[PDB]
């Protein structure tokens, strides 16, 4: 379509498939989000990574 | 044909408006470029001559050392349609049961949007305006209640017969446009074209509509512009018998496809009368707030 | 080279040695009406040199207590020269204007005038003071002729609008330590291609002191402000007998 | 579509993207305006322009 | 074009409409210390905009009887702004300076100031008058801070040397009929690559009236001289706690 | 590394002493050249601004 880029997610590393009937994109449906995850950001934010087989503190 | 040199080298008749300036695209605010120190004679961006009539051309970069800023801030919300294409109240019509005003089930309202201050102050920022409009009609009783009543709205252009009763033959509306709607239905809404005999409506007309002596008796016509007089909006309850309910019709206007010319200073005194800039001479107020001294906040 | 200037049109030449450039209102020079914007079908008359020339119409005295004045266009000129005659004999008229306001003092005098052009300058009244009376300005006030008229309440421009924002209109300042004149070129401004020179004033000229005139006792105390103007690209149509109102 | 050119903006140096279901164009939505600006018309209407570096009155 | 000037450094801009060019001391612009001239091994800190900017430090009144004043660098600034803080927290310091001395009067006033920079300006004493006492100048006199200090014997510059030859040093004159400021750019001058901002003043600034101030009774009698200066290319090293002396 | 523009276009660290003047060989006193009369406007070597 030919609307404005009003949505709160314009420039998000994940892309959506939404529906809209208005010139402003924030009026659009929530749609579908891509299913990417990065748990290491929270669960394993160590500088020097350690493998599963080794002893963590060597 | 023209043989004398002065007729040949004449610019009489040049119909091309020679413009000194031109519009450029500008979807975002201007960016900031890196700047450094300048210790130089001859070059002086900070110094100006306001007498010329232009605004200062000095920028952030030439007055202080700046970093680079990539500005993505949009300029879209300050276009004329963004500013004006919002519906505001421009008229209110009372159709009471008992009363002095419109007591007989019908009313004629001359179309004039200068009766309400919010809207009036915005449009008067410009001298000339050309636009289409969407009119919405919100009707209910004086308490805001919705009752089972049928109404008729009719647009009466200048020269068409204005109804003088709820039963006027004019309501046959064979050519004028009419809207029949129930108070129980959503607000009636229609699109209106740009209708002036002129190329634009003008909120200010420094003149008289007719020739002649301008004796004090007819000074109420100073500033009267027939080109802005679009006619009458007439409303009635649809019946030969009086309505059981007191009614109120609120009229909202939303401009669209707007063009404006000649900006002017914005109103700083209260409005007193419709289509005329009279202000209370005994209560001239400063444009804004005051303080006790120029050296303290 | 920004300070010296010569304006020559018709059989008249103006000189100034203390100018501050020239303002071309709304960045557009005056021009004749095109065949597509026009509506009236009679062939217009364009007198040229006999009407597009400078006319010096009036002189006011700037006093330490002056409020400011205004003139209306083309009203100021409807009774002057060949221009006036044409404006009277014809129903339709249109033209642009070159306005040159003059005021010189000395390097020991001070003060600053705001010289502005306000299109469609509708005058308001004080509404009986209390604001309850819908009174209207009389003819001599809306169209003062060559004499101009003095502002009663300059702050609201006798029309309920702030003079502080008048600079949103084509203007120049005559700041005595800098210049002695203001020059503004105005194109024809209207929502119609031609109009009546008598019933309608397209714009008003405002000359208002913002920084009051001052000088020490002993310096020439009579500081005149003279208004000189020239119609540009004048066209007239709809000919009949002469009419003044 | 195949409507009338009824809009108040027909012949405007700026083009719009509107929606309409009627034969008259003035019935259309406001749409989007192009984002062109000419501030010099009001802020710098001088006959002979002066640069930022120079002294305005020379 | 030699008379008008704008100096912008940091978040500060100075303008002048009656300048007399700019002097670049010893024909050399300030610069940072090279890796071959340097000796100290820690990585320096170069704060940039927060310290290389104009600081207006003091105003003196020029009177018909004024003797002249001096200020010492970087002493004048060791307690001012982010520059001062850095000069206090670090053992080592170095920088150049842009000095702008200001003094305007009127076309009816007269007088001439000599504005000069004298590197290693060692102050002497009158030796008990008879010259038999080896007395020494006190701290408030050798490093007067932002207030500066008044010369007791301008002819010998309070140091046994002729002010008549002070022009062998980077300088300008503020001769009222001509200009209203002096601008001198000084590179870092020392026999070492960096030094203590507290223990050593690299140069002194001298502002001395040579042709006395004069005017007729009735003309503004208060004629200030204001000193504004900006460090250029400042570098600091040898960090520890803050020290003022 | 430096990504912000102001760091890239920075002169912080310039260790080159930019000199406005330079030494020239001068083993003898300067010579005198023939000169004639000049009766001209605009050009004025005698006038200075100390
Ligand atoms: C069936 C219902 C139709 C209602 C028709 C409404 C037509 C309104 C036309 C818009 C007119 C714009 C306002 C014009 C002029 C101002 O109000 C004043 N006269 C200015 O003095
Ligand atoms: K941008
Ligand atoms: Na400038
Ligand atoms: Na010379």
């Amino acid at each position: 379509s030919h609307e404005n880029s009003n949505s709160a997610t314009e420039g998000s590393t994940i892309n959506y498939t939404t529906i809209n009937y208005y010139k402003d994109s924030y009026a659009a449906t929530a749609g579908k989000q891509s299913l990417k995850q990065d748990p290491d950001k929270f669960a394993n934010p160590v500088k020097d990574i350690f493998t599963e087989m080794a002893a963590p503190l060597k | 044909g023209d043989r004398v040199a002065d007729v040949i080298e004449s610019s009489i008749g040049d119909s091309v408006s020679r413009a000194l300036t031109h519009a450029l695209p500008a979807p975002t605010g201007q960016n900031t470029q890196v700047s450094s120190h300048r210790l130089d004679t001859g070059k002086v961006p900070a110094l100006q001559a306001a007498e010329i009539g232009a605004s200062s051309n000095a920028s952030d970069e030439s007055m202080i050392e700046t970093r680079c800023v990539l500005n993505s801030h949009s300029t879209a919300e300050t276009t004329l349609d963004s500013f004006f294409s919002r519906a505001g109240l421009v008229g209110e019509i009372d159709l009471p049961l008992k009363g002095t005003t419109n007591p007989n089930g019908y009313a004629n309202w001359d179309i004039d949007i200068t009766g309400y201050a919010q809207m009036r102050r915005k449009v008067e920022l410009f001298t000339y305006m050309r636009f289409d409009a969407e009119f919405t009609f919100v009707a209910c009783t004086p308490t805001g209640e919705v009752v089972p009543q049928l109404l008729q709205y009719m647009f009466v252009p200048p020269g068409a017969p204005k109804p003088d009763s709820r039963e006027s033959l004019a309501w046959q509306t064979a050519t004028n446009p009419s809207v029949f709607v129930k108070l129980s239905d959503p607000p009636a809404q229609v699109s209106v074209p740009f209708m002036s005999p002129a190329s634009a409506y003008q909120w200010f007309y420094d003149g008289y509509p007719t020739f002649g002596e301008h004796k004090q008796e007819k000074d109420l016509e100073y500033g009267a512009m027939p080109n802005n007089m679009m006619g009458t909006f007439s409303v009635r309850t649809v019946g030969t018998s009086k309505s059981k309910y007191p009614l109120v019709v609120r009229i909202y206007m939303r401009m669209k496809h707007v063009r404006a010319w000649i900006p002017r200073p914005m109103r700083n005194q209260n409005y007193l009368f419709k289509a005329n800039p009279n202000y209370a001479g005994n209560s001239i107020k400063p444009t804004g707030a005051s303080r006790t001294a120029i050296t303290t906040l | 080279s920004d300070r010296v200037a010569q304006l020559t049109i018709g059989n008249s030449t103006i000189t100034t040695q203390e100018a501050a450039n020239i303002i071309v209102g709304y960045g557009e020079w005056p021009s004749y009406c095109s065949d597509s914007d026009a509506t009236a079908v009679d062939k217009p008359t364009r007198p040229d040199v006999s009407v597009n020339r400078f006319y010096t119409l009036d002189t006011k005295l700037w006093e330490k207590s002056s409020k400011g004045w205004y003139w209306k266009f083309p009203d100021v000129l409807t009774e002057t020269g060949v221009f006036g005659q044409n404006a009277q004999f014809h129903y339709l008229y249109r033209s642009g204007f070159c306005i040159h306001v003059q005021c010189n003092a000395s390097k020991f005098h001070q003060g600053a005038l705001l010289v502005a052009v306000l299109p469609e300058y509708v005058i308001g009244t004080v509404a009986g003071g209390t604001g309850t009376e819908d009174t209207h300005p009389p003819y001599k006030q809306t169209q003062p002729g060559a004499d101009g008229f003095e502002l009663q309440h300059p702050y609201v421009l006798d029309a309920g609008i702030p003079i502080s924002q008048l600079t949103v209109c084509p203007h120049q300042w005559i700041n005595l330590r800098t210049n002695n004149c203001a020059t503004i070129i105005v194109p024809y401004i209207n929502a119609l291609p031609f109009d009546s020179a008598l019933n309608h004033c397209n714009f008003g000229l405002l000359v208002v002191p913002i920084s009051p005139l001052d000088y020490d006792q002993g310096a020439t105390p009579v500081i005149p402000i003279t208004i000189t103007l020239a119609p540009m690209c004048s066209e007239f149509a709809g000919l009949r007998q002469a009419v003044t109102q």
